[PDB]
Formats: C-alpha cells, sequence, structure tokens
RNA sequence: GUCCGACUUUAUGUCGCGCACUGGUUUUCAACCGGAUCUUUCCUUCUGGCUAACCUGUACUCCUUGUGGGUGCAGGCGAACC
C-alpha cells in the first residue's frame, strides 16, 4: 500500500494471481511430451485438451476430458515440455 | 461481462501469450500445417472444430502464429469457406431445435421466451453480416429457409 | 463498455490521489491518455509514468507525486471558440492564477495557455489543477 | 432514361433548332449538339454518343447550370427521369452547445446519360426552375457502388 | 505568494506531509510529528541534532502510516532492510 | 563472384564483406547448399562509442527467413573474420510515410509500410537468437522518451556483451534511445 | 548613446530608478511562434510561360593574385510568380 513496484512485482505474486490480472496476459497452460504404452510414437499433448485423444498411429485413449485439465488415461508417461 | 441474454458478469476467457512468432521448440513448418488444415476442412469440419483439433492433437497453438494467417481466411484462400459462418449456423440449428420443441408441445411459454431471445441474436448477426458484405443483403430469415439450409 | 478511455483513466487517477495511492493503473492506455499525460508531467503536476505493451492497447502505470489535487474530463467535447476558452477557465480552474484546462486542437492536445499564445482553438478535453 | 427507343410518346424529340440534313450525302444519323457545364465538371461519355433528348439535361438539354453546388445522397429513384436526394447535416442549437442531424430532401433531374441506384452519393447543381419540386439537377455520380464493386469470392 | 514589490506577504508557509506529500492542517488535531535522534558512531545520544518527519494524520486515519514510516526510514539511509519498493 | 551478390558496387567496404561471405562459401560440405542465394543491399557501417564498431548488412526482406534460419554460424564466422566487428542482419526497408489530408489518396498505405512496423520488426530482429519478452516506455520530466526493452533471460548467453552496440545502432537508426533490462 | 531624479535663480564630475528613448541579439541566455530543411520523410504534379534566378557555360573580364564581383547566350533549379 501507498507504494508498489507493480511494474516489477514479486514473481510469486503474479504466480498467485490468475489470468488477465497480470501485467501481461500470461497463460498458465503448457505442453507435455508423452510416451504411449503401446507404441514408442512420441507425441505432444496440450495441458488442458478436451478431445479424448488416441494416438494417430494406433487407437488407444491417452487423455480424457474434464472441466479443467483433461485426465490422462493412466497408462502413458509424461515429461515437461 | 456484458452478456445480453442474462445477468452474467463472468470474464472467464482465454488470454493469448506475448509471442506472435512460433515457439522455439516447435518442429513443423507452415506449409505442412496448411495442408493438414485443408485436409481437415475437406472432411467437412467447422473451422472452430479444426482449431481445437490442431491445438489438441498437435502443437498448433495459433493458426495465425504458425501459418501467418487465421483459419477462416485461409479457408477462403483455397475457395472452400462455407456459405454461412459456423457461428450463425450453430445458432440457426439451436433455433430449429427450439422450434421443433415448441411445435411438439405448446405450454412451454418460457421456451417462447428463449425463442424470442435467440431469434433476436440471429437478427443482430444478420444485420452485422449484411453490413460487412459477407452475406448478400437479399438474405432474410423466418423459419423455413432455416429448415432447408440446416436440414 | 469503456466509452471514454481518458475519462476512466483520470477517474482512477483522482480516486487514488484522494486515497493517497502514490501510483495508478490505467487499463485502456490510448494515445490521447498518453499525450494528456505528457501535458500533465510538463506542467509539473505528476511524476514519471510507464507504458506496458500487451499487443492490445497496452497499460499505464502513473506515479503520483501528490502535487495533483484533481484531474477531470469533459466527456462532451464541447466545441469552443478562441474567446470562449477563458469562460471555461472561470468555470473549471480554481483561480485565474494557475490551473490548466486541456483542449485538443488541430495542433494537438495542449494546455489552454499554449493554445492562446498559439492563437489556435480546437475542442475541449479536460482540466488539471 | 426514357427506356429503349426514346422516340416513344405522341410527339417527336429533337434538340430544338438543330437541323438534321437530308441533303447531305453522308447518312450521318443525327447532329447531337453537346457542351460542357464547367466548374471542373467533366461531361460523361454516354452523353455525347447518346440518342435521347432530355430537354432538361444540363449537357444535351436546354437548361443552363449556375449558382449553388451541393453534395448529397440518392434516397429515391422510383420517379421517372428524375431523382430525390437526401441531405443530412448538423444544426447547432445554441441553448445546449450541440449539433443536430436533420435531413432535407430535394428533387433533381437526371439525364439518361447516368445510372443511379438508391443510396448513391451525387454532386448536384443549381439550375432554372424545372418543376415545383425540381430546381436542382444532377451532374455526376462518384460513389457508383459504395462497397459493391467486388461481390464474388473466386480466388 | 509574492508581492509586486517582491515580498513574501503570505503568512505561514505550510508544512508538507513527509509521507503523502500533502499540506498539514492547523485545526486537525491528528497531525503527528516524529523526532528521530541521530546516533553517533559509538552509541550515545546526540541531543540538539536530530532529524524530523512530519506525517499528516490522514495516514493515521486510513491506517497505513506504518508502511510510510518504514519507507522513509529505509530510503533515508537510517534503517536497514525493513521496507520494500516491491511488495 | 562478387558482382552478383551486391547489385551495385560503390564503397569497397561492402565488397570486402562480400569477400568474407565468399570465404564462408569456401567451406562447402555443410556451409553450402543454402549460401548460394545470399545477396547484399548497400551495406552500411555503424559507429559505436568506445572505439568498437557494429556492421549493418541489409536484406531485401525476400528470403530473410533463410538467413535467420542459418544465421548464427554466419554471425559468429563474420565476427571471427572481421575482428572487433559486430554484424547486424537488418531487414532493409522501403518505408512509406502517412497519407496527409492535403496529399491525394495514393493507394492507401498498408500498415506493414509504417514507422511503427519497421521499428518494431527491426528491434525484434536486432537480437535474433532470443525473442524480446516485453516492451515498456517512460517519459522523463525534461520531456524525453525512453523505450525500455525486456528480453528473455533464457538464451541470453549468445550475446551477453553487445547490448551497448544495440543501443548505439538503434539510437543512430532513429534517435529513439534504448536501454535494455533482463528479468531473472 | 540620449540623457532623467538627488542640487536651490543656470549648468556639470558625484550619488540614484542600474536605461525613464532608441540597437548589436552568438552575452553565454531561456523561450516560444513559424520557415527551411536529412530523415527509408510529399508540402499533388504535370503541360507550357519567364525563366525568377546562377550548377549554368560562353569572351572571361570592369578589377590587387584573390570569387572582393557581372553584361552575356543552346543544355539545364522552376517554385519567385503564371
Ligand atoms: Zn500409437
Amino acid at each position: 500500500v501507498l507504494v508498489q513496484d507493480l511494474l516489477h512485482p514479486t514473481a510469486a505474486s503474479e504466480a498467485r494471481k490468475h489470468k488477465l490480472k497480470t501485467l501481461v496476459q500470461s497463460p498458465r497452460s503448457h505442453f507435455l511430451d508423452v510416451k504411449c504404452p503401446g507404441c514408442l510414437n512420441i507425441t505432444t499433448v496440450f495441458s488442458h485438451a478436451q478431445t479424448a485423444v488416441t494416438c494417430e498411429s494406433c487407437s488407444t485413449v491417452l487423455c480424457t476430458p474434464t472441466g479443467g485439465k483433461a485426465k490422462l488415461s493412466e497408462g502413458t508417461s509424461f515429461r515437461r515440455k | 461481462m456484458g452478456r445480453m441474454h442474462s445477468k452474467g458478469k463472468g470474464m472467464s476467457s482465454s488470454a493469448i501469450p506475448y509471442s506472435r512468432n512460433a515457439p522455439a521448440w516447435f518442429k513443423g513448418s507452415s506449409d505442412g500445417v496448411v495442408e493438414q488444415i485443408i485436409k481437415y476442412a475437406r472432411k467437412g469440419l467447422t473451422p472452430s472444430q479444426i482449431g481445437v483439433l490442431l491445438r489438441d492433437a498437435h502443437g498448433v497453438t495459433q493458426a495465425k502464429v504458425i501459418t501467418g494467417n487465421k483459419i477462416l481466411r485461409i479457408l477462403k484462400s483455397n475457395g472452400l469457406a462455407p456459405e454461412i459462418p459456423e457461428d450463425l449456423y450453430f445458432l440457426i440449428k439451436k433455433a430449429v431445435s427450439v422450434r421443433k420443441h415448441l411445435e411438439r408441445n405448446r405450454k412451454d411459454k418460457d421456451a417462447k421466451f428463449r425463442l424470442i431471445l435467440i431469434e433476436s441474436r440471429i437478427h443482430r448477426l444478420a444485420r452485422y453480416y449484411r453490413t460487412v458484405s459477407v452475406l448478400p443483403p437479399n438474405w432474410k430469415y423466418e423459419s423455413a429457409t432455416a429448415s432447408a439450409l440446416v436440414n | 463498455t469503456r466509452t471514454s478511455v481518458l475519462a476512466d483513466a483520470l477517474n482512477a487517477i483522482n480516486n487514488a490521489e484522494k486515497t493517497g495511492k502514490r501510483q495508478v493503473l490505467i487499463r485502456p492506455s490510448s494515445k490521447v491518455i498518453i499525450k494528456f499525460l505528457q501535458v500533465m508531467q510538463k506542467h509539473g503536476y505528476i511524476g514519471e509514468f510507464e507504458y506496458i505493451d500487451d499487443h492490445r492497447s497496452g497499460k499505464i502505470v502513473v506515479q503520483l507525486n501528490g502535487r495533483l489535487n484533481k484531474c477531470g474530463v469533459i466527456s462532451p467535447r464541447f466545441n469552443v471558440k478562441i474567446a470562449d476558452v477563458e469562460k471555461w477557465t472561470a468555470n473549471l480552474l480554481p483561480a485565474r492564477q494557475f490551473g490548466y484546462v486541456i483542449l485538443t486542437t488541430s495542433a494537438g492536445i495542449m494546455d489552454h495557455e499554449e493554445a492562446h499564445r498559439k492563437h489556435v482553438s480546437g475542442k475541449i478535453l479536460g482540466f488539471v489543477y | 432514361s426514357t427506356e429503349l427507343t426514346v422516340q416513344s410518346e405522341r410527339a417527336f424529340q429533337k434538340q430544338p433548332h438543330i437541323f438534321t440534313n437530308p441533303k447531305a450525302k453522308a447518312n450521318r444519323k443525327t447532329k447531337r449538339w453537346y457542351k460542357n457545364v464547367g466548374l471542373g465538371f467533366k461531361t460523361p461519355k454516354t452523353a455525347i454518343e447518346g440518342s435521347y433528348i432530355d430537354k432538361k439535361c444540363p449537357f444535351t438539354g436546354l437548361v443552363s447550370i449556375r449558382g449553388k453546388i451541393l453534395t448529397g445522397t440518392v434516397v429515391s429513384t422510383r420517379m421517372h427521369r428524375t431523382i430525390v436526394i437526401r441531405r443530412d447535416y448538423l444544426h447547432y442549437v445554441p441553448k445546449y452547445n450541440r449539433y443536430e442531424k436533420r435531413h432535407k430532401n430535394v428533387p433533381a433531374h437526371v439525364s439518361p446519360a447516368f445510372r443511379v441506384q438508391v443510396g448513391d452519393i451525387v454532386t448536384v447543381g443549381q439550375c432554372r426552375p424545372i418543376s415545383k419540386t425540381v430546381r436542382f439537377n444532377v451532374l455526376k455520380v462518384a460513389s457508383a457502388t459504395g462497397k459493391a464493386n467486388k461481390q464474388f469470392a473466386k480466388f | 505568494m509574492e508581492n509586486d514589490k517582491g515580498q513574501l506577504v503570505e503568512l505561514y508557509v505550510p508544512r508538507k506531509c513527509s509521507a503523502t506529500n500533502r499540506i498539514i492542517k492547523a485545526k486537525d488535531h491528528s497531525s503527528v510529528q516524529i523526532n528521530i535522534a541521530q546516533v553517533d558512531e559509538e552509541g550515545r545520544a546526540i541531543p540538539g541534532e536530530y532529524v524530523t518527519y512530519a506525517l499528516s494524520g490522514y495516514i493515521r486515519a486510513r491506517g497505513e502510516a506504518d508502511d510510510s514510516l518504514n519507507r522513509l526510514a529505509q530510503q533515508d539511509g537510517l534503517l536497514k532492510n525493513v521496507w520494500s519498493y516491491s511488495r | 563472384p562478387q558482382a552478383k551478390i551486391l547489385s551495385q558496387a560503390p564503397t569497397e567496404l561492402e565488397l570486402q564483406v562480400a569477400q568474407a561471405f565468399i570465404d564462408l562459401e569456401n567451406n562447402s560440405p555443410e556451409l553450402k547448399a543454402d549460401l548460394r542465394a545470399l545477396q547484399f543491399k548497400s551495406i552500411r557501417e555503424i559507429e559505436v562509442a568506445g572505439g568498437k564498431k557494429a556492421l549493418a548488412v541489409f536484406v531485401p526482406v525476400p528470403s530473410l527467413a533463410a538467413y535467420h534460419k542459418v544465421q548464427i554460424k554466419l554471425t559468429r564466422e563474420l565476427e571471427k573474420k572481421f575482428q572487433d566487428r559486430h554484424v547486424i542482419f537488418l531487414a532493409e526497408r522501403r518505408i512509406l510515410p502517412k497519407p496527409s489530408r492535403k496529399s491525394r489518396q495514393t493507394q492507401k498505405r498498408p500498415r506493414s509500410r509504417t514507422l511503427t512496423a519497421v521499428h518494431d520488426k527491426i528491434l525484434e530482429d536486432l537480437v535474433f537468437p532470443t525473442e524480446i519478452v516485453g516492451k515498456r516506455v517512460r517519459y522523463l520530466v525534461g520531456g524525453n522518451k525512453i523505450q525500455k526493452i525486456l528480453l528473455n533471460s533464457k538464451d541470453v548467453q549468445h550475446i551477453d556483451n553487445k547490448l551497448e552496440s544495440f543501443q548505439a545502432v538503434y539510437n543512430k537508426l532513429t534517435g529513439k534511445q534504448i536501454v535494455f533490462e533482463i528479468p531473472s
């Protein structure tokens, strides 16, 4: 109060403000690199995808929709992009 | 948070990041993305559906950031844009659903309320798309041209 | 629907200044706001402010130095003659000694004395004192 | 306009005191006197080679343009061989320091040498008293379409 | 302020709030004045020589005078790492 | 093969830079198959305070995409050969002014042909290997504009000392002064 | 420079309002109004005057080598005006 560096605020402060109230509109979604149990066809998967995605090479559900981020199909493995 | 047809005041939306250029990690190039887009369009898929599929099944964040241009305009480039934008089309379809409900049963006077609200939305979009030279001005809308076009 | 962007900007400025906030956040951040603020600073009524880009209209962060007592817009940009400006003076400026009704003319956004010594009159924007 | 063989009504249409010579070994159809009004106006092409009469044409007719010049918007084309132009402008009522968008509609005369659609933007000029409604007369249509010069989408 | 001759006719040039850069009332019996005694290198009192901070009671009313005092104390090089420019 | 890669030949400095590019063309097996379609557009030097200099090559913005594709190795080799020199790969611009009310409508100017467009793009490609993350500007009490620029902390090590050269080149480009800042 | 009030019938050195009336403005000063301009910077430009004018260039010279100074006549600045 009565002074802030709202041009240079604490990073955790933006981190704890959700979307559109940051200095720059900074989405929190990201990507993941995902390995399917069946085939080694490495793929990229959106954080908050909607469609029940199956691998393009072979049909096997990988991620399942929710209100928020879509659940993985519990079978695959992931790493940060 | 305008929200004509209710008292809604929700700003729930999606905020684009800062980079209008493609992200560093991405490997595909614009032309291949365009060919994927046009093949998807020839499947008979509405542009918003194809945008969602590009975002999910691939690292296609923005059509414009990757291929330098947006989906509808590209689909116009190859002479394959549908006659009606997906927005007005889906609204007309929902209006047809409402109409079939009200013809099936009568006492849904509150459904008459929804009907007038929706058809007001159609009137708004009709004025807009007449001004901006998308539809020819000759186009009107009562009940049955919807039945022919949608069905 | 944000109608007059500079109106909202100065309204926030005045609100915080009354509250005492040494700084203000302005959402729309248009050219008119910017030029109003260089007039603001050149007269000495405000400190150093900053512009943020968004690829959408940016943002404004103005540092309050307390010297301001009020901003204020005249949202109907009433059409003013060269002689009439003085009356606006006696109706908005706290005294004839100082105080600056800001008006936009073909030359640009200026203080009223700037316009008078240029002998040019345009349309009215607001006031500072 | 006069619609497809001007020589239609119960009387002939001839630009007065111009003699179509049958004694000339020429077979030149007719002598169509023509003239430029001036003021930086260009007489349109279709007027020189036309066949119509339009005694009230500024170019091929008898009327002489002089006085006021105005700009307006076509509002009604139904009337035969004439036109009505709406003029929308602002009026400063002094009590409130405000302007006022009101309209005044004025009839003018169109030569067949012009093609007019509703909503076109036209320069009009002053002339002799032509009719109790018409005291002005068109010169030329700048905005021939407004936005409709391109209508197809075939890339 | 000044006369035509060039004399300061005005009585009472006012004080200005060291916190919010604002004038101080004469009747508003809430203005606060803080005397900060200078301390020598060796740990003694230095009476007579000491700095002053005149803070308007407005901050005593809104309730943020604490941050103001911390601000002025840290900035003036008398106090260490209590106040932050970015919170 | 100099005469084909400059299009007009005054100012021998440009031809010696072309000679250095040809020397780059010497190492074929990987530094070729792309370097054939490279050209110069009246290269100009840029002075820098302190003694250093910053080279400014210009591109007809045709396949500048291929340049930025194979850029970094060319950049470093040009630095190694032209010692004490910092080359900047500008996009040469034929920028257009605004239509004045007095001036006659002259085929309405696309915004790509605007001062803002050229200046923003030239900043965006001034430090190519890393994207600028943000733009700021301040307006001093004296009445002078200062644009502040925020570049990614990630991928900064590829320049790490040429910010002064960037300030110099762009200030002499337009007079709009520049001071960078890096987030943590 | 012109000079004005202290000094009284008349006048000056001297003290003073540090110019009461007029300039150079590089006295650094500050402006603030334009104007030319280099901006990748248009302020519409031609078709002809008339060429205003001097990159002109012809004799090169009235002349102290020296651009201190100009009559002159096809290219060629028009913007000085038609
Ligand atoms: Zn698979």
